[PDB]
């Protein structure tokens, strides 16, 4: 694609009995995670987590940091004002939790922007796409967005998703250019699992592969057998690279009917893979 | 309240072979609260120094965490990955398949 | 960049 994106994450938790709610962030460009924040840190902080992004100076670190702060206390006053809206007693545990940030395309032009939030896994509130309006899921929300249209909160967001967010995201992929705007390609093989005297397994790999976006799939006759085939979900290598595989069960001797595919932004051009024994 | 139990693979970072360091990972998703005690272990025991990924989550709001060791395959040492969480009565097991 | 630190829920 050669489009981009900007992530945080930003969940919030209530523990009673167990001190205040914990507070963590992290921050994505594409599949990347390059910064985060934990407030059960000794010392709480923004803290680097990729190598493009630690040239950045103190004042960079230290106003990450102090709206880290902030939020810390203000997701604590989110989580009472919650349970409050819920009715819920003080003894459960409830999570919150807020990804926001911004697409741009090949030209560093903003495609959309984002922010939604969720509580107790279940969706909350949601800036609309228009930048302007919200979407709140219940009674609860709704109060969430009277406040929020009182305070001006989403025209705040559509300074913040046009603004600060695509030029601070159009800076991260010039500083990481070599693995922003690196595509490795997927490393692929068709393994051979014999199951029974009428059955076996193929099994189509993808290794070492990023960014995470990739489709396997498996053929037979040149149709899709996508009802048939079992996916695991793409997975991380620890390295940066991710891992996946696509699995069929065919009839013994059928095996050239069978085909995998892969597409990749790494790939020249797909690829067709089958069994060689 | 809604809970979701995790999904666990266990694999390496890279192809396995006897005799060469490599890194063993316990991959869990999938769930809900983010709650989630999460051992690597060798022979049955639980190994000592193992590190994770920072707790992120995913398009529909259920977490994911990446733990992971240094270690060196042998044809002897069997290795597995136990979960518990709020969703699961006992601790789940999923050894590594070697033979992928 | 993060967003500044907003109005509580
Ligand atoms: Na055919
Ligand atoms: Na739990």
């Amino acid at each position: 694609m050669g489009s981009h994106s900007m992530r945080y994450f930003y969940t919030a938790m209530s523990r009673p009995g167990r001190g205040e709610p914990r507070f963590i962030a992290v921050g994505y460009v594409d599949d990347t995670q390059f910064v985060r924040f934990d407030s059960d840190a000794a010392s709480p902080r923004m803290a680097p987590r990729a190598p493009w992004i630690e040239q950045e100076g103190p004042e960079y670190w230290d106003r990450e940091t102090q709206i880290s702060k902030t939020n810390t206390q203000t997701y604590r006053e989110s989580l009472r004002n919650l349970r409050g809206y819920y009715n819920q007693s003080e003894a459960g545990s409830h999570t919150l939790q807020r990804m926001y940030g911004c697409d741009v395309g090949p030209d560093g032009r903003l495609l959309r922007g984002h922010d939604q939030s969720a509580y107790d896994g279940k969706d909350y509130i949601a800036l609309n796409e228009d930048l302007s309006s919200w979407t709140a899921a219940d009674t609860a929300a709704q109060i969430t967005q009277r406040k929020w249209e009182a305070a001006r909160e989403a025209e705040q967001w559509r300074a913040y998703l046009e603004g600060l967010c695509v030029e601070w995201l159009r800076r991260y992929l010039e500083n990481g250019k070599e693995t922003l705007q690196r595509a490795d390609p997927p490393k692929t093989h068709v393994t051979h699992h014999p199951i029974s005297d009428h059955e076996a397994t193929l099994r189509c790999w993808a290794l070492g592969f990023y960014p995470a976006e990739i489709t396997l799939t498996w053929q037979r006759d040149g149709e899709d057998q996508t009802q048939d085939t079992e996916l695991v979900e793409t997975r991380p290598a620890g390295d940066r690279t991710f891992q996946k595989w696509a699995a069929v069960v065919v009839p013994s001797g059928e095996e050239q009917r069978y085909t995998c595919h892969v597409q990749h932004e790494g790939l020249p051009k797909p690829l067709t893979l089958r069994w060689e024994p | 309240m809604i809970q979701r139990t995790p999904k666990i693979q266990v694999y390496s970072r890279h192809p396995a072979e006897n005799g060469k360091s490599n890194f063993l990972n316990c991959y869990v998703s999938g769930f809900h609260p983010s709650d989630i005690e999460v051992d690597l272990l060798k022979n049955g025991e639980r190994i000592e120094k193992v590190e994770h990924s920072d707790l992120s989550f995913s398009k529909d709001w259920s977490f994911y965490l990446l733990y992971y060791t240094e270690f060196t395959p042998t044809e002897k040492d069997e290795y597995a990955c136990r979960v518990n969480h709020v969703t699961l009565s006992q601790p789940k097991i999923v050894k590594w398949d070697r033979d992928m | 960049t993060v967003a500044a630190s907003g109005h509580s829920y």
